[PDB]
RNA sequence: GUGCUCGCUUCGGCAGCACAUAUACUAAAAUUGGAACGAUACAGAGAAGAUUAGCAUGGCCCCUGCGCAAGGAUGACACAUUCGUGAAGCGUU
RNA sequence: GGCCUCCGAACGGUAAGAGCCUAGCAUGUAGAACUGGUUACCU
């Protein structure tokens, strides 16, 4: 009772008439019976219906619709490359059949509320993919469907056709094909490739530019601010070695006992830390 | 290579697999499975061989002690650990557990890890001779108030 | 669990997905709560009309041809009428293009 | 609102439940010979 | 649930007794340890059968 | 995953138990008899 | 949409009120990959020398069958010589 | 004083198979991208 389900999904109405159905469909991975929900999300939407069965999903950790993770709204792949790939679970046909049943059991053992195994991992985070995880729900996802009489020119239900009329994707666009059963395994995904181009892109983490120069060089410094910000900011990493302030530019130049420090700071810091309420930039030399 | 080997082992794989199936249990079937992954270094493979081999009968013990042997092989120390912690927890009168338990924590050089172990051991109130193998142990180092004791 | 009044529910749901301003529903929002949950500009400016309630004004009707009588024949419409008013070339064409690519795709 | 669907009385058995999987497997601790005998 | 009948009778009790004497004696005769003889003891039972039935 | 697979055999029979009675042998008199 | 306001008040329009309150696996489509016991081709029935009757046993094998019946090739599947290393533990000279 | 049964269907025979090639059969899915930063002092 009651499904799994990314808030994107759910809808943008509070309120919501959902129906369910004892044994409706196979999922579409485990391939057993499984109770199924569908529901209007809005005025122009689809009827969502669940498409995998809830245990598959506390498997994975996501949406049974969408199969998307719960907290960051990223495709399974994505989340791996991000944490841990050797979660695993067989594709093999009775072996499928055979793991799922045991850890069926295993989940019923559970406090019921965490994914399994994962949750012991899925704590630490934030390496990018918090800085690529979606921000706003994304409703564009669930518009009907391209209609397809009228994508042959003829559609004859005019104004009514609840389908939608307007140029489909190019098949070309490798991004098109998307299997199911692919997007659930992380196997060569095309939208997940496409977020990891996209994560290296970043400006981030190769810095080192020269050899033991702790220097930072900080932009956007702004003159709300003070040093002592700085300091009781930067007395996690370590032994400062000094702090050079300029307020005419607003940068402020920093140094620590070693290199591995200033990358830190970096990391930690770049396009991410703000105290002050005011974003605090940082580059090098 | 690339393709060639690979037929070689469907073959070998699947064959295991169906002798095994056949007879259920008769574990040098079992056995001989998980020591030909564990030649071709799929040690991964290997383990989850000698679970499913211990499914079926874990009170035998030549099975625990390649199971167990086949880890230490691979330099796998902690896996060899938690085996022969299961082992001996399970099979608490079988004494070859025990006297291969304290030898493996001794040349690791664990002997603080070897004295737990024999304390744990000696609760079972065992055999004159596990009792003189204690007091030896203590005995290759100077410890003789330990022995005493 | 809960045991909402259905009536109620039916007014919020239609207000919603009429209007766009629900009154919302929390429990422990501040433990005390007195705030709508709409877009809410129609919220201000209708003060929570109600579907069922009337409008307190009316706008913009649009007229469907009709014929009840029914002596006459094909001609008759009943509530089967068809709005009279509502009977691109420029995506005409991108549409065509997606559609003849992915042809070639199947190749 | 969870509203249970109708089912359709006349439907038949939907999906086939005839598959078998092998059956899934920590044993207790047990706590319980002469060459002449032998 | 196959049920017992007459087709399967005969099969049936000698099953049946093969599983008998099997559990019974090699819960009941046992330190072999390794496997005693039950391929071998169940060849006698059945070599003592047919000297009874050869008298 | 229950199938809906019925068979003759299965149909309720006599779905009633046999209480002992009084003069039967009900567990009372047992209780109290030498 | 229907009716009613001794509604404005003519018979046009407008206003108020009452009644009436949320259909739909939306497609008339598009795509996506397991089975026919077809022919063809190769080959060709367990048990012992052969020819054959069969009940069974076991299940990541089914089929026919309302069936806890019975069939499907017994359904198929089931392949006498003569010792010594290496390490560890225990007792002894 | 009487005295008039039944009545038909199913398999157990045409191989068992392995392979190759070619309609047939189910799905009516889920999902489809993303921006904005400074240098300055003694020998
Ligand atoms: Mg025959
Ligand atoms: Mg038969
Ligand atoms: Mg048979
Ligand atoms: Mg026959
Ligand atoms: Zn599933
Ligand atoms: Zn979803
Ligand atoms: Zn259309």
């Amino acid at each position: 009772d009651f499904p799994i389900l990314c808030q994107t999904c759910l809808g943008e109405n509070p309120y919501i008439r959902m129906t369910k159905e004892k044994y409706g469909k196979e999922c579409k991975i485990c391939a057993r019976p499984f109770t199924v929900f569908r529901w209007c999300p809005g005025v122009r939407m689809r009827f969502k219906k669940t498409e995998v069965c809830q245990t598959c999903s506390k498997l994975k950790n996501v949406c049974q619709t969408c199969l998307l993770d719960l907290e960051y709204g990223l495709p399974i792949q994505v989340r791996d490359a991000g944490l841990s790939f050797k979660d695993d679970m067989p594709k093999s046909d009775v072996n499928k059949e055979y793991y799922t049943q045991n850890m069926e059991r295993e989940i019923s053992n559970s406090d019921g509320t965490r994914p399994v195994g994962m949750l012991g991992k899925a704590t630490s985070t934030s390496d990018m993919l918090l800085k690529l995880a979606r921000t706003t729900p994304y409703y564009k996802r669930n518009r009907p469907h391209i209609c397809s009489f009228w994508v042959k020119g003829e559609c004859k239900r005019g104004e009514e056709c609840p389908y939608r009329h307007e140029k489909p994707t190019d098949p070309d666009d490798p991004l098109a094909d998307q299997n199911i059963k692919d997007r659930y395994y992380g196997i060569n995904d095309p939208v997940a490739d496409k977020l990891l181009k996209r994560a290296s892109t970043m400006p981030r983490l190769d810095p080192p530019e020269d050899k033991t120069i702790t220097t930072l060089y900080v932009g956007g410094l702004g003159d709300t601010i003070t040093e002592t910000d700085l300091r009781n900011h930067f007395y996690q990493f370590g032994e400062i070695r000094t702090i050079t302030v300029v307020q005419r530019q607003q940068c402020a130049f920093i140094q620590f006992a070693t290199r591995q420090a200033a990358e830190v700071a970096a990391e930690k810091s770049f396009n991410k830390l703000i105290v002050n309420g005011r974003r605090l930039n940082v580059k090098w030399g | 290579d690339e393709e060639e080997l690979n037929d070689y082992k469907l073959r070998k794989r699947k064959t295991f697999e169906d002798n095994i199936r056949k007879n259920r249990t008769v574990i040098s079937n079992w056995i001989k499975y998980a020591q030909w992954e564990e030649s071709l270094k799929e040690i991964q493979r290997a383990r989850s061989i000698y679970e499913r081999a211990l499914d079926v009968d874990y009170r035998n013990i030549t099975l625990w002690l390649k199971y167990a042997e086949m880890e230490m092989k691979n330099r796998q120390v902690n896996h060899a650990r938690n085996i022969w912690d299961r082992a001996i927890t399970t099979l608490p009168r079988v004494n070859q557990f025990w006297y291969k338990y304290t030898y493996m924590e001794e040349m690791l050089g664990n002997v603080a890890g070897a004295r737990q172990v024999f304390e744990r051991w000696m609760e079972w109130q065992p055999e004159e001779q596990a009792w003189h193998s204690y007091i030896n142990f203590e005995l290759r180092y100077k410890e003789v108030d330990r022995a005493r004791t | 669990p809960a045991h909402i009044n259905d009536f109620m529910f039916e007014q919020q749901r239609r207000t919603f997905a009429t209007y766009g301003y629900a009154l919302d529903p929390s429990l422990d929002n501040h433990q005390v709560s007195a705030k709508y949950i709409g877009s809410v500009e129609e919220a201000e400016k209708n003060q929570g009309l109600t579907v069922f309630e009337t409008g307190q004004k009316k706008t913009e009707k649009r007229k469907k041809f009709k014929e009840n009588d029914a002596s006459n024949i094909d001609g008759f419409l009943g509530p089967w009428a068809k709005y009279v008013d509502e009977k691109s070339e420029e995506e005409q064409k991108e549409l065509d293009e997606i559609t003849a690519k992915r042809q070639k795709k199947g190749k | 609102r969870m509203v249970e669907m109708q089912k359709d009385p006349m439907e038949p058995p939907r999906f086939k439940i005839n598959k078998k999987i092998p059956r899934g497997p920590p044993p207790a601790p047990v706590m319980h010979m002469t060459v002449k005998e032998q | 649930a196959k049920t017992v009948t007459k087709q399967r009778v005969e099969s049936h009790f000698d099953l049946e007794l093969r599983a008998a004497v099997m559990h019974d004696i090699l819960d009941m005769m046992p330190e072999g340890i390794k496997q005693n003889k039950a391929r071998t003891i169940l060849q006698h039972l059945s070599e003592a059968w047919r000297c009874w039935k050869a008298n | 995953q229950l199938s809906k697979q019925y068979s003759s055999r299965d149909l309720p029979s006599h779905t009633k138990i046999k209480y002992r009675q009084t003069t039967q042998d009900a567990p009372e008199e047992v209780r109290n008899r030498d």
